[PDB]
């Protein structure tokens, strides 16, 4: 899983190699981080519900056909709005786990990977999910580090989906 | 492989929940000793030759059956062989130290490794005997007081006797 | 596979496993990795005596006069390998080592053992290792340049089913080397196109509670059993029983005439 | 088999019933009917409260993580089994009822008291409950997947003795190890030792003279040494034994059972006085040749 | 399986050495603890049925998807089970409390049953989520100060947490 | 092991109890017993060597036909003595575990099961290391419990070889 | 299991054929060499107790580890299991060598006894050498001259040392 300390071990073990100075600035540079990755992940954890609803309706209100088409793939009926929060709620879910643990391995191992397949077999649009992440980027209220962490997730995320 | 960090994510994702707040205090009073722990891992690898030498030497003295002619650790390859393993089990610790989680050694070192000493005739508690001398000498070093900002190690120094116990119970 | 499965399963760090692939104008360091992960996968993770290293043809790759898959090659040939894995072993046992260490699979079917059998039959030991590094298999999956890795514990265009539980008997855990001859795990489940249950990882243990004896030890014997007593329902059957009772089952096994085909703590 | 004497010996019910075998891929219901097969037959028919069932051997046998024979042993190893059958019985009482429970048959020689009062006096319970369960004897009828049953008919390797024995251990299917009438005495102590037999008395409900059992001492022979002539001009002899003896009552009536060797010319003769005496015929056998 | 005296003999023992008076310190220093480990296991035992049911209902009512119907814990059969299961996990944690070593708990409880959750299609999250449940419950019942002692249980109190951890990731 | 906190533990499994009052006050046994067990342990280590060599010497004092018959279970070479001074310090050593067991489970589990088949295949004498153990018995200078629970677990052994 | 005259004729049956007079003739001569082997198993099994004892004495004079503190056949229980072993394994020797036919042996020993000793930890190139330990003075004993009808045994020598070898093959 992607991660700063997981990638210092796993290099520095395929090339048979004790840690040394390099990955232990790998390691400073973590902490410079985490405390600004996991008051971020408390300021979105916090809001996840405000976030996810209003990232719902944003992407409702940008593509109004999904709440007015009947089809499995659509919000019209009431299980497809569940299923659309429910998956807003996913990508907010799994970005705070990447704030945690200082990198996008959570993003990748939980959603990135298969994500293609998933949207193509049950023909959900990428651009749904990028107008949701769009809003979370737009309302979280982060700043600092906290925000400049957060966004790249975010935008790695939509950089995937488009 | 986790470090202290994924190993909570990993769990969290399973139900489906954010991490809580306290697990988040949690994560962060780790992070506040951030520095203890990478000078633990920079001390141990400062010292490994040293400690796995050491070891060596003292296990032999302790156990003089494995170097005599027939025994598991006689002829320079075996020999070798069995220095390139305590050197490699040493490794791995600061692996789990650096990390903060012990699933480097379950995932690499000791995956297997029971076995494999089975199937090679190497003698497991031996094995295990080498890797407590190296945790008593690596946990002195990491312990020492001189030329170091001073302070209270104990949690981690705790938590690396735990690795050292934790490679030692998988070959006992 | 994914984390709840390669934790049970003890491929963890095969899953997190990243091609080596050798680029134009590597570094000294980068072809030094790359000698390191060769030696590692060919030689199956034997402990690598500097004596052992093939001087000349380590020189030639890092002067770019050799790919990484004559690289493969040159030590796939080598007297290394040839004392490792081919004087001392069977031939069946050579074959899968060989599947393993340069296709990173286990044998598909009985035919891939035929083939090979035949191969070195006609043209020796050489044309049987080109064969491998050759193939169509080897050059899709690593070219030239990517140093081989194991696949099997992963779906692969044209596989058979059992390729991934078999992958088990040949891949025995990170801290693991093919170093004891020794015969193969996979000779009857090949014969018969047969597959046999994964124990590996955390899934050998079976729950003790208050029936595991003294030691609280499960012991878990597969047999192959025919009615030659009470009715047979299996000619295949495994049972768990604790170590004071083990050799009782052994001798109750052996008084039915019951083939033993592993045993193993649970 | 057993047939016409089938109801009245108490084996009707065992007749009619089969073992019960745990197939692979058991259902749950099949499970269940294991854990009752064994709970009855181990357990000695003793009702078994619900804070006593062994929760966890019987979810390790719903899971298949024990097999019905590893389940049976362990059953018999619980402090369940050693309460009802151990710690208040003399060892070859102990070993009659293990042989009961496990086997489903009763002991043939003293060999085999020898063996297991050894092999527990050596190597301590849980040891001997392993050599029944190991034994060639548990292999051959019951395997690793058949709860064990009472053996009543005639199989290979058996011995005579092991039938009239079995119905010194089993009185009868509304009854328990726990309750029959010699409460924890060793049923078979004496007929071990000198390898002897006794006529079979079947269970209450079925046959009046049901509660027949002899004394430690004075008690008549089963054969009648000295043929006719002590009683003058008779063609045959007779051993009857009778039970419930009261109606003259103390002191003419001393013990209120009695074994009488009698002359086929007064069999009329002793049936009338023995229903005058309140007795109950228990059983009548040829006494001479 | 081990108590936290026969522990040591049995790592001494390999060694083929007699404990050091640090080791027997430390048994000494364990001894000292025994009434608070005792109390320990008491008030869990006294509380056994409460802590149970509070965190399975708890759990259900933070995991409907559970008991409706179709869940893994609909249908009296599988609720029991369910109900049944995190007794015995209780139960085993205070059997390693009682002793003070993890053995009896890893050996007889928990070996293998990763495996059989898997198997079955036991949600192994939602029972680690339970245990995690009943952990809380019991670390506070043992450490309420009303009607006992006073003293610092700090050192039991953490070693009961790690037990419960234990069984939670044997699962999770 | 035959210690008594883990056959509570186990009688209760059997059982499919929690521990109750019972297993509590076996637990105050062991406790109020371990301090001095302790000290006996910690006492017979100290004195180990003077322990182990005064007991060879008594064997080879009651049993000199030992030192002077030539054979590979006899002690008439060095071989043999260090042989017989090694078992000895496995009596010793094993029986210090006992004390701080609480029982005879390391006796049982280390020494004592099997020794019959040992001394038979061997031909050692058990009348040599029955002299032995009284040797320590009577020597060991332990007073009070210590004394008590020590010479249980060396009669208990010297019962074993009788 | 297998004699010498039964493996024929399962070798016949399975083609449906009558023993040829060929076959019928090598059996004669296995016939004519009974006596020699009768007194083979008699002499070994005399001295059953000698061979096991003086080859497990010579094992682990040349193999201490086996029995250091730690080691495998340290404590009474493992190295009177040991003892066992070697003695089972002479034992169905014996029986190989009675029978002329090694079934026995390989179906009611060596049966899955490297898996056996494998999960077990029991180190299968030491029992290898103990059990050649064992086969030198077997054929010492079978062949020795005095007190016996003189002859040349060699034939039932060569089948014997093959029993050996297969037994010492089969465990490591
Ligand atoms: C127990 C492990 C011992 C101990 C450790 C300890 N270290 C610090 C503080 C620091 N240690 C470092 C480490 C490094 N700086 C570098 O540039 C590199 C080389 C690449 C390393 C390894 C740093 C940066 C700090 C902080 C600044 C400082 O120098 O103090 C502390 C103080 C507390 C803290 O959390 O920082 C402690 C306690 N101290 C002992 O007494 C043990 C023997
Ligand atoms: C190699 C094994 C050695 C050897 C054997 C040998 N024996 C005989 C002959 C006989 N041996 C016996 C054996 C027994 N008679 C008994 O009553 C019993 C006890 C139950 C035994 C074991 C017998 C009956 C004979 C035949 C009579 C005789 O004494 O000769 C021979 C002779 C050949 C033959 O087949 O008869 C031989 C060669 N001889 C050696 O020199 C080897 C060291
Ligand atoms: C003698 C020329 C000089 C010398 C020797 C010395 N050697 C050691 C320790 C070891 N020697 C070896 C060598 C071998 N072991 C083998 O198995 C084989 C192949 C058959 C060889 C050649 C080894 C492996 C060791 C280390 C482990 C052991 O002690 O067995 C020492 C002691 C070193 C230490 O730190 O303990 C010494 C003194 N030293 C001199 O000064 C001589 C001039
Ligand atoms: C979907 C209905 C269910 C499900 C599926 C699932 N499968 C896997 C993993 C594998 N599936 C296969 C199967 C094949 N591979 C082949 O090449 C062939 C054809 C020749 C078959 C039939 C294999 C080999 C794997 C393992 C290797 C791999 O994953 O690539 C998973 C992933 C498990 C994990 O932990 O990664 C899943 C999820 N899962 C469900 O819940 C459904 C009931
Ligand atoms: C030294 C204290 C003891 C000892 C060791 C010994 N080990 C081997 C052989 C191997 N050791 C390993 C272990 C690892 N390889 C890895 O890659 C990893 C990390 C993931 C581990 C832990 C392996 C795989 C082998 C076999 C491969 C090889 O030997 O090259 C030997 C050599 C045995 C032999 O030559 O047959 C020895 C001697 N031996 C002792 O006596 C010490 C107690
Ligand atoms: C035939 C000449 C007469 C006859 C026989 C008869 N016998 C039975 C039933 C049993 N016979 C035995 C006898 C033995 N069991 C033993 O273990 C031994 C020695 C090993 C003996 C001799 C037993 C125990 C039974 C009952 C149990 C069983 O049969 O399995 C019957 C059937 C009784 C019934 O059906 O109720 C019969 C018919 N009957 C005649 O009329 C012939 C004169
Ligand atoms: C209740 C109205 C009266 C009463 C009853 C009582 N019975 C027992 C014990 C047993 N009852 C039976 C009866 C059966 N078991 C069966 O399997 C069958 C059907 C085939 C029947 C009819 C048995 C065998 C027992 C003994 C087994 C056991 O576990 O007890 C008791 C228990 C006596 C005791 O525990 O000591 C009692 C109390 N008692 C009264 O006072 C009422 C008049
Ligand atoms: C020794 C002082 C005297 C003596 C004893 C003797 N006893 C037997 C046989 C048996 N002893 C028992 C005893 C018990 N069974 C139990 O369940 C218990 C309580 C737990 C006891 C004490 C039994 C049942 C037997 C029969 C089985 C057996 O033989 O072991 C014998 C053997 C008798 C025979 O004929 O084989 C002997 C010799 N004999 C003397 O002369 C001494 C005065
Ligand atoms: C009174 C405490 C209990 C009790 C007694 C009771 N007994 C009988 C009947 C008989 N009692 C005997 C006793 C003996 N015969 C002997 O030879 C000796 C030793 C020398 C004794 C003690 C006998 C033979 C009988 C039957 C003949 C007779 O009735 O006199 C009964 C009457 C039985 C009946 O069914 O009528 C009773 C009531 N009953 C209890 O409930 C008390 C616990
Ligand atoms: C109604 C008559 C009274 C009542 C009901 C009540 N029940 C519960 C809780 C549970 N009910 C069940 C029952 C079942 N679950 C099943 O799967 C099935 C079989 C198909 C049945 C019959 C269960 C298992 C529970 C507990 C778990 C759950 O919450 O689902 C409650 C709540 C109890 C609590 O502590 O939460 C209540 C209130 N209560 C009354 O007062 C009514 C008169
Ligand atoms: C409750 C929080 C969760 C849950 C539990 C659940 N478990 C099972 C089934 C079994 N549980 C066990 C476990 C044990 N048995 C033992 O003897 C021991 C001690 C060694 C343990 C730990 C076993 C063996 C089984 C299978 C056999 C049995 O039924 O007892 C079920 C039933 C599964 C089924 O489909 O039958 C359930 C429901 N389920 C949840 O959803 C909760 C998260
Ligand atoms: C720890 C979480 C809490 C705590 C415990 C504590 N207990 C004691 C002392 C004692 N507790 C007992 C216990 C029992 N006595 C009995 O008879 C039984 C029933 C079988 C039990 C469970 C005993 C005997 C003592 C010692 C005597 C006394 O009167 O205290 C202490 C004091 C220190 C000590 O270990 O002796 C402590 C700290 N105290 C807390 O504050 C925690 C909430
Ligand atoms: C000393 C009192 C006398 C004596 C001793 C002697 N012992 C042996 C050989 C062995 N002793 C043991 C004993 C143990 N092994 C264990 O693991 C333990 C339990 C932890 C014990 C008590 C064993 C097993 C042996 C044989 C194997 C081995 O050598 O380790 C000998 C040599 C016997 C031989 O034939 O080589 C001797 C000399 N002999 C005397 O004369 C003393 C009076
Ligand atoms: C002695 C040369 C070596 C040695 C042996 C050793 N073996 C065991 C344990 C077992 N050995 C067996 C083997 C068999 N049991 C049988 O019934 C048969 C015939 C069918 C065989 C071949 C078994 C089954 C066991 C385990 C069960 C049991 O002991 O009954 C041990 C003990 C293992 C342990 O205590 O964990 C030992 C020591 N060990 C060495 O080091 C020698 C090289």
């Amino acid at each position: 899983m992607k991660t700063p300390l997981t990638e210092a071990v796993s290099t520095a073990d395929s090339q048979g190699r004790f840690l040394s100075s390099t990955e232990l600035q790998i390691a400073f540079g973590r902490l410079r981080q985490a405390n600004a990755g996991l008051q971020a992940a408390k300021a979105l954890t916090d809001n996840a519900q405000s976030l996810v609803n209003g990232a719902a309706q944003a992407v409702y209100n940008k593509f109004p056909y999904t709440t007015q088409t009947q089809g499995n793939n659509f919000a019209a009926d009431q299980r497809g709005k569940d299923k659309c929060a429910r998956d807003i709620g996913y990508y907010l879910r799994i970005v705070t786990y990447c704030l945690v643990a200082g990198g996008t391995g959570p993003l990748d191992e939980y959603l990135i990977a298969g994500i293609d397949e998933i949207n193509r077999t049950f023909d959900l649009s990428p651009s749904w999910y990028v107008e949701a992440l769009k809003y979370i980027k737009a309302n979280h209220g982060l700043s600092g580090d906290a925000r400049d962490e957060a966004n790249s997730y975010l935008d790695y995320a939509i950089n995937a989906l488009s | 492989m986790f470090d202290v960090f994924t190993r909570v994510v990993s769990q969290a994702d399973a139900r489906g929940e954010y991490l809580s707040g306290s697990q988040l205090d949690a994560l962060s009073a780790t992070v506040a000793e951030g520095n203890k722990r990478i000078d633990s891992v920079n001390r141990i690898t400062g010292n490994a030759s040293a400690i796995v030498s050491n070891a060596a030497r003292a296990l032999f003295a302790e156990q003089p059956q494995l170097i005599q002619p027939g025994g598991n650790a006689y002829t320079s390859r075996r020999m070798a062989a069995c220095l390139r393993d305590m050197e490699i089990i040493l490794r791995y610790v600061t692996y789990a130290t650096f990390t903060g989680d012990a699933s480097v050694l379950e995932d690499r070192c000791l995956n297997g490794l029971r076995e494999t000493y089975v199937a090679l005739g190497v003698p497991g508690a031996s094995v295990a005997a080498g890797v407590q001398k190296m945790k008593e000498a690596a946990l002195d070093i990491v312990n020492d007081p001189n030329g170091i900002t001073r302070g209270d190690c104990s949690a981690i120094v705790a938590e690396i006797a735990g690795y050292f116990d934790r490679a030692a119970a998988a070959v006992a | 596979t994914s984390l709840v499965s390669a934790q049970r399963l003890g491929i963890v760090a095969v899953d997190e496993a990243i091609p080596l692939e050798l680029r134009s104008r590597s570094t000294e360091e980068e072809v030094d990795a790359v000698i390191l992960a060769v030696y590692r996968q060919v030689l199956g993770n034997d402990h690598l005596m500097s004596q052992e290293r093939l001087t000349s043809a380590e020189s030639l790759l890092r002067g770019r006069e050799i790919s990484v898959r004559d690289f493969v090659r040159a030590v796939a040939l080598s007297e290394v390998y040839r004392q490792k894995f081919f004087h001392s072993n069977p031939q069946n046992r050579f074959i899968e080592l060989n599947y393993k260490h340069l296709l990173g699979r286990a044998p598909y079917d009985q035919s891939e053992i035929a083939f090979h059998t035949d191969l070195y039959h006609q043209g020796g030991y050489e044309a049987e290792i080109n064969s491998y590094i050759d193939s169509v298999e080897y050059t899709e999956n690593f070219g030239d340049w990517v140093v081989p890795y194991f696949r099997g514990f992963a779906t692969q265009r044209n596989q058979k089913t059992v390729g991934f539980s078999r992958s088990f008997q040949v891949y025995r855990g990170y801290a693991t080397s093919d170093r004891s001859g020794s015969r193969s795990r996979l000779t009857r489940e090949l014969a018969r196109n047969t597959a046999s249950p994964v124990y590996a990882g955390s899934t050998a243990e079976s729950l003790r509670g208050t029936s595991a004896g003294s030691r609280n030890q499960m012991y878990r014997l597969q047999v192959i059993q025919g009615a030659a007593g009470t009715r047979v329902r299996r000619g295949k059957a495994e049972y768990l029983v604790s170590y004071d009772n083990l050799s009782a089952k052994l001798q109750q096994i052996n008084r039915q005439g019951d083939t033993v085909t592993m045993i193993s703590l649970a | 088999a057993i047939t016409t004497a089938a109801s009245r010996l108490g084996v009707a019910p065992y007749n009619e019933s089969r073992p019960v075998e745990l197939r692979p891929d058991f259902s749950l219901d099949d499970a269940k009917m294991v854990i009752r097969a064994v709970y009855r037959q181990v357990l000695g028919n003793d009702y078994i409260m619900d804070s006593e069932r062994l929760k966890g051997a019987e979810s390790l046998l719903t899971n298949g993580s024990i097999s019905v024979r590893e389940f049976v042993r362990t059953v018999a190893k619980s402090e369940l089994y050693k309460k009802k059958f151990l710690y208040n019985n003399f060892q070859t009482r102990v070993i009659e009822l293990n042989y009961k429970h496990l086997l489903g048959r009763a002991p043939f020689s003293e060999d085999e008291v020898i063996f297991h009062l050894d092999l527990y006096e050596n190597q301590g319970f849980d040891a001997d409950i392993d050599s029944y369960i190991d034994s060639v004897e548990y292999q051959e009828n019951f395997g690793e997947n058949i709860v064990p049953y009472y053996r009543f008919n005639n199989q290979v390797g058996d011995r005579t003795v092991g039938f009239t024995r079995m119905f010194r251990l089993y009185r009868g299917y509304a009854n328990s190890d726990r309750s029959q009438l010699e409460r924890s005495s060793s049923r078979l102590a004496t007929e071990l030792g000198q390898n002897t037999v006794s006529a079979i008395v079947g269970p209450s409900g079925s046959n009046a003279g049901w509660a027949y059992r002899p004394s430690r001492a004075g008690n008549t022979p089963a054969k009648a040494l000295g043929g006719t002539v002590p009683f003058g001009q008779a063609s045959k002899l007779f051993r009857v034994e009778i039970t419930a003896i009261s109606a003259p009552g103390y002191p003419k009536v001393r013990r209120s059972n009695k074994a009488v060797i009698v002359p086929f010319e007064q069999l009329n003769q002793t049936l009338q006085q023995i229903n005058r005496l309140g007795g109950k015929v228990a059983s009548i056998t040829p006494a001479s040749l």
